[PDB]
Parts: structure tokens; sequence; C-alpha cells
């Protein structure tokens, strides 16, 4: 069993630090502007996609349709 | 040893669009340029591409 | 035989990919004795869950056999590229 709150805490911290703290720890070379852009854009794109994937699975309206042999197999597997 | 002095003129013709690229970003700039060359001092989409 | 280094090189890539996939697949069958859930079970299925474990063990063995052939293929293709 899982809660939703904890996944959010762990992945929000992970991607948050990357997009928030990451830019603080960047070389002073000519690519500084590019590196910061990538750090933030990456964290936002990746976090959003995951957040959708997990939220879409909350409060489900229906479960899966499994085949009889599959149902049996799971009963004695998990 | 002629002084060879290069003096700026009142720039007033459309200048070329120069985006500094490197071994990594050059490829991304090209797929942008394939669609078109941005307006002078346009926001370069490549860093987000 | 030479066969052309361009084709021997392709064999090396196919062989390496195959060995990686076949070993990993065989493990998955052996561990979850599963997502694939296609071990070709009997239609006359009785109340014996151990029969399903045994089927997966057979599938796993077959996976490692196929990997062995890819190991032999990679060996041969490798020497062809070195000699070519």
């Amino acid at each position: 069993a899982h809660s939703f709150a904890l996944p959010v805490i762990i992945f929000t911290t992970f991607w948050g630090l990357i997009g928030i703290a990451g830019p603080w720890f960047v070389p002073k070379g000519p690519n500084r502007g590019v590196i910061i852009t990538m750090l933030v854009a990456t964290a936002v794109c990746c976090y959003l996609f995951w957040l959708i994937a997990i939220l879409a699975q909350l409060n489900p309206l229906f479960g899966p349709q499994l085949k009889n042999e599959t149902i049996w197999y799971v009963r004695f597997l998990w | 040893t002629v002084p060879s002095i290069l003096n700026r003129m009142q720039t007033n013709q459309t200048p070329p669009t120069y985006n500094k690229t490197n071994k990594f970003t050059h490829g991304f700039q090209n797929i942008v340029d394939a669609y078109g060359i941005g307006t002078y001092r346009e926001i370069n989409p490549a860093p987000y591409t | 035989l030479c066969c052309g280094p361009k084709l021997a090189a392709c064999g090396i890539v196919l062989s390496a990919w195959g060995v990686i996939m076949l070993i990993m697949l065989g493990i998955f069958f052996n561990v979850h004795s599963l997502i694939e859930d296609v071990p070709f079970t009997e239609k006359d299925f009785e109340n014996g869950p151990q029969n399903i474990y045994n089927l997966y063990e057979q599938v796993s063995y077959n996976c490692f056999i196929a990997a062995g052939l890819y190991l032999l293929l990679g060996g041969f293709s490798f020497c062809q590229v070195r000699l070519n």
C-alpha cells in the first residue's frame, strides 16, 4: 500500500533541488547560461510529466480486467 | 604599419543574426535555423529547444 | 570466411544485444516463477500452483540456451572483424 503524499515529497525535493539549487552551483564558463537553462527546463519538464502520471492514478473509477488464468496466478504470487 | 582603424558606422541596415554555438548547441541551432533565421535581437528559442 | 566486415560488425551488435536481453529475460522468468504470463500453460489446469513455477523454469532454461548461441555468434563475428 502507498500514500500519495510521500512520493510527492521525495520527487518534489529531488527535482526541486535540481531546478532551484542547481543553478547556484554552476561553473563560470561560457556555458553558464546554457547549463542553468537546461537544469531548470529539465526539472520542470520531468517533474510535471511524472506528477501527471501519479495524479492520474488517484481516485480510480475502475480496476483492470484480467484473464482467469492471470487472476489465479496472481492470487498465488502476490 | 598603417593605423588600420576600424570605425563604427550608424548601423541602419538589417544586421545578420549571430548566435554563438559550440560542439553541443550547434546542432540544436541548426534545426531552428532550418525553419528560419530569427529577427535581429529576437529571443533565441534554441536554449529551450 | 570474411563475409564483409560491415556484416560481421552488425552480427556483433545483434549478438551483444541478444546476450543482454536473453540473460535478463531468463532471470525474470526464474524470479517471478510474472508480467509476460505466457509460459504456454496446460488447458487441463489443476489446483497445483507449483505447476506454473515449473513451466517458467523451463522457459528460463531456453532463454539461456539462446544466449549461448549468441555468445558463439559474437565470438565468430568478432574474429571476422579483427581479421578483416
